């Protein structure tokens, strides 16, 4: 739903949306949320939120590390869901989005974690590990709570795999950094974000171009939270200064 | 869609990221064909032989079995080339990665036994092999890097994370999630996403069938029970295999039960873990309550996995198979026993499978039953440990 | 008198005090007795097969010989139980004593191996097993002992002279003189009074044997030559003896050069050494210009022995075989080789064969010729040695 | 001729011999010589000496350690025969007995050993290590130079070994600690001298009741040499003493 009305209006303005991707929770629940709040404040669009897992085969060392210091500070997936009901409550249009990996949302049952997904305010969830083909039960729990299941579509995506995607997926489309965004625009497929690699304004500017309703950006948000460890209000400050960088580039 | 099922039961599946069921269809592809290939089969075949000292001898132990109704056999992996049964599969893998037209293996490594293996493999049949290792574990594992490197494998050392072998396991396929095209992952055990339990298993199934013929042969009929160690599940489901279908027979897994189940420090998921998703499976796994995966624990590095193979999860679930646990005391003992009263020197891991015998021995010594041991390696990479715990026990 | 000729040529012989000529008189009528009872026969061929892992392959190294005219083979004792062919003709002599009624082994050992394969077989044949290692040994190969100890073997550290094995090696006599009734001495090599080269000989025969039949079985005719380590020249008799009478196959013995011949410290006896009488025997050794037994050395503690089986002298003495040394570099670089090229860790003792068969084939790269190497060992237990001469030299 | 004159004297006085063991060279030259001749003058009726041989597999500790001592002292064969030819110089009826091992007799060829055990005085030699089925060579050299050849009579040999060694043997048979002592002299053997732990002077009594002509005693002598290594002067004044005793025990 809030995709729908986020994208409905940025097409109306011609321009293109910009997620930043960070951890939930790192360097710390404080200072995530300070970090969030100026994420949306700087002209984040939407976000997407990690929550920290032990064994997730899928994320390069900047994100590795983020985990890493979220852990050290004793995060936990309740937790993670205690900062997204405040982070909702303070900020009800902006899209939320979570990257999941596939034992925290099986853990204590599927339906029961997308049931907490929409009960905080959460709009969709990608899980990282689930391939279109076994996802069957998590995107059945999702649509029940009203929840958008995100799914992967690699750059070199047959055909068969554009459809399912197309079929399967809600409120966006993760596409891995063009006729694939025609394509998938003629399955009718949900909104196309580029993400992976995204780390300048011109990347953000190429990706609305090639017919992309927006890009994602993890690395490269984290990489600065790291960086300014020893300086939080600095931190805050370099945060604000790439997010509007990058949003500018989407207009 | 696949060509095989990827579950058994509830267990099993594909869990990986969109980007890597590229690789796994390809491999189970490749797999269905060289298994219908009669030059793969007679490939495999002469290495096993004439490289890796298949069959494996089928010793029967009199000695341990003095003054009790049980006749103790134990097949004879430790013999095999490389000291452990990993080299079967190993082969038979490097032989499908040479059919998809790949040059290059990756693997990765814990106790740093399946990295000599795929090592091994690599260089007797021109592979370029890179094999990711936990700082800390290329620490306590020495021998074994220099082992790897002596073979021509790049051993790359990867500090991320706890640096434990899923720091590893992740940097692996993180590798070939991006050069599948020419590299093949090399995975450790009966494990992991759809095809490996079911590749890792059938390139080991000549464990169990080579039982068959030399039990018959020996005794007239088939065992009472099979018993095999459990870590990631691929000696056991060696083992297993071909005696499946003759219900008459016993398979019994062994898991272990490190300090004792009650103290939490242990390596039996199967029978004390819990559902979980990870590792590319569903599957019984060490987990908080939370849903992180947990530490397991065995004075046999090479057990410590914390999750084990979905077919064995399955035959557990439908009570074809039964599994138990040992503890290190139990491996232990068993360990000596087998060195003092047969001259052989066990691997830790396999003197699990060992000790639950000798406890199903001495529980009904008067108790008619034919056993057979899979006695998965030699230890004498075991030595120091053993060593070690006896003098701080003085 | 006797039943065999003690002798080969003017080699070999009983030279030891007279209270120990009973001894091998009741040694020698065991033995011939033995070898024709179907019986003893077929007992030792059960142990060979079910226990130690025979027939042991004989695996073709086609990457070493790329781009030369040199088919390779290497007959793989190091696949044998204990991972070194002495297994062999310890499990014969070890049957040798229960004939004779006796329930004690009494043996020696100095770089450990001789120890660990005497302290399995005894374990395995309920055989009390002593045995005698100098001080100085003990302390250099822990690693062994341990093994030793925990086979049940009662290791008796032996601190008399400049405690090297010859002061256990007398220790262990002396012993056996005043206890051969109840005692059996298990000699570790193919040396020593008569009757124990020829017996060593003929329980090592079986590699020979296995090698002709396999060879004809893969090329369809005999090798151009077959190619072994010698230290005291166990192995390879065991290696020769069936192919003595074959005239068209070479007999290619190596001697460790050490350091280089040139420079004394060598272990080259046969070639570079003198004739003279010490440990039972008429044979070469390394001794000074006025007769006192000189020291011998290897980077391999195997081939460390300062003297050679008296059929060796014979062989060569006729020009039926033909011996030559290699050295401590070469070695290493043999032993790299294989590590890299077929992914089989040699002993470094065997590693002096396989650096010959090298050399016949580098020097001669058009030069057709098949052979096979004697891989007596495997280098599990010399992946320290290695590393630590690596590191040496950056 | 030295052994059959001695003997031959020892018989008119009804009396045994006594003969110490000593290894040449323990623990030094000089210490050596004053060490042979303190025995002699004690009452020795003939010596047996031992050349310092590396690998002795037929010695025990006591006599292993002083081979030890002896090269510790740079003593090799060649300086045994200077002491040889020195001692024969000194003492020109005292029957003098080499004990050696194989390797010393055979390195310099077998012939050329017993010449030169001959030019120096030597009455007799027997080889440890070569039992009479190996000892043709050794004791036709032997008796080509007019050196007695030794031989160990073991207490359990049989009727064949017993013949043999009484063919073959002169100076004296060498039996290791009755019945044969009678079955020897039967043989025409050379007179028997009983060795192997004779330590006592009741030893040498019982030896000499048996019917032997003598005992041997070494360990017990060279335990008196290594036990006073710091006082060559009492080293000399024990070993007369008992010397003296095991003497007298034989008259
Ligand atoms: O959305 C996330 N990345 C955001 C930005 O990527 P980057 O800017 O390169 O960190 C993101 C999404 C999926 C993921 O798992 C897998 F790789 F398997 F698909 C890992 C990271
Ligand atoms: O004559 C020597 N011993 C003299 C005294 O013996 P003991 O008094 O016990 O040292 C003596 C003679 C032979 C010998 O070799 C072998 F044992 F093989 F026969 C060793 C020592
Ligand atoms: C690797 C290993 C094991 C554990 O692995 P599985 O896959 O469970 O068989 C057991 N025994 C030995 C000797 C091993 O090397
Ligand atoms: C003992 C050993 C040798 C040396 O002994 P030989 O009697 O000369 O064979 C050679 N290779 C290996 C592996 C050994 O263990
Ligand atoms: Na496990
Ligand atoms: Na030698």
């Amino acid at each position: 739903e809030r995709y729908e009305n986020l994208f409905a209006q940025l097409n109306d303005r011609r321009e293109g949306a910009f997620v930043p991707f960070v951890t939930l929770g790192d360097p710390g629940i404080e200072q995530s949320l300070k970090i969030i709040d100026t994420l949306i404040d700087a002209g984040a669009d939407a976000l997407e939120l990690g929550v920290p897992f032990s064994d997730p085969l899928a994320d390069g060392p900047t994100i590795q590390n983020a985990n890493l210091r979220a852990f050290a500070a004793g995060v936990t997936p309740a937790q993670c869901f205690e900062m997204l009901a405040l982070i909702r409550e303070k900020h009800p249009t902006i899209p939320i989005g979570l990257l999941m990996y596939a034992n925290l949302v099986f853990n204590n049952g599927i339906d029961a974690f997308y049931a907490r997904c929409e009960q905080v305010g959460v709009d969709s969830v990608l899980v990282a590990d689930v391939p279109v083909e076994e996802s069957a039960p998590f995107r059945q729990a999702a649509l029940r709570h009203n929840i958008a299941p995100i799914f992967i579509c690699p750059p070199n995506a047959d055909d068969d795999l554009l459809r399912q995607v197309a079929s399967y997926g809600r409120g966006y489309t993760y596409l891995l950094s063009h006729h694939l965004i025609e394509k998938l625009k003629e399955y009718h497929a949900a909104p196309a974000l580029q993400g992976f690699g995204i780390s300048s304004p011109e990347q953000v500017s190429a990706a609305v171009r090639a017919g992309a309703a927006g890009a994602i950006s993890g690395s490269a948000i984290v990489k600065i939270i790291e960086k300014n460890l020893a300086s939080p209000k600095q931190m805050l400050a370099e945060l604000r200064s790439f997010v509007s960088a990058m949003k500018a580039a989407s207009r | 869609t696949t060509l095989l099922n990827p579950y058994f039961g509830e267990f099993g599946g594909m869990y990986v990221p969109q980007i890597l069921m590229p690789a796994l269809n390809q491999l189970e592809e490749a797999f269905v064909r060289a298994q219908k290939d009669p030059e793969f089969q007679a490939q495999f075949a002469d290495l096993l032989k004439n490289y890796a000292g298949r069959p494996t001898a089928l010793t029967k132990c009199q000695n341990i079995t003095a003054g009790t109704r049980t006749t103790l056999y134990l097949k004879r992996e430790d013999l095999l080339h490389g000291g452990a049964h990993k080299t079967n599969q190993v082969l038979g893998q490097a032989l499908l990665a040479k059919r998809m037209g790949k040059s290059e293996i990756i693997a990765e490594t814990g106790a740093g036994q399946h990295g000599v293996a795929s090592a091994l493999a690599s260089a007797l049949l021109g592979l370029k092999c890179r094999i990711y290792m936990g700082a800390k574990d290329v620490e306590r594992q020495s021998p074994n890097v220099f082992r790897m490197r002596l073979m021509g494998a790049e051993v790359i050392p990867v500090h991320s994370g706890s640096a434990t072998l899923k720091d590893a396991c992740n940097e692996a396929l993180r590798d070939w999630s991006g050069s599948y095209e020419t590299a093949h992952y090399m995975l450790g055990t009966a494990a992991g996403p759809h095809p490996y339990p079911t590749i890792v298993r059938e390139f080991q199934r000549m464990i169990g069938e080579e039982t068959k013929a030399q039990i018959l042969d020996k005794e007239g009929r088939l065992p009472d029970a099979v018993i095999a160690c459990v870590g990631g599940g691929s000696n056991a489901i060696g083992m297993f295999a071909d005696f499946i279908n003759d219900t008459s027979v016993g398979l019994i897994g062994v898991e272990p039960g490190g300090h004792g189940i009650e103290t939490g420090e242990h390596g039996a998921p199967l029978k004390h873990g819990r559902v979980g998703i990870y590792f590319g499976m569903k599957a019984p796994m060490m987990q908080t309550a939370d849903g992180q995966i947990e530490e397991s624990y065995s004075i046999s590095a090479g057990l410590d996995f914390p999750s084990v193979g979905p077919q064995h999860a399955y035959l557990n679930s439908i009570g074809r198979a039964d599994y138990v646990s040992i503890t290190d005391d139990e491996a232990l003992e068993a360990f000596k026993t087998l060195c003092r009263h047969e001259g052989i020197i066990p691997a830790l891991e396999s003197s699990h499978a060992l000790a639950h015998a000798l406890k199903m021995m001495r529980e009904q010594p008067e108790k008619e039953q034919l056993l057979v041991v899979n006695l998965s390696g030699r230890g004498d990479k075991d030595i120091f440990t053993v060593h070690d715990i006896l003098k701080a026990r003085g």
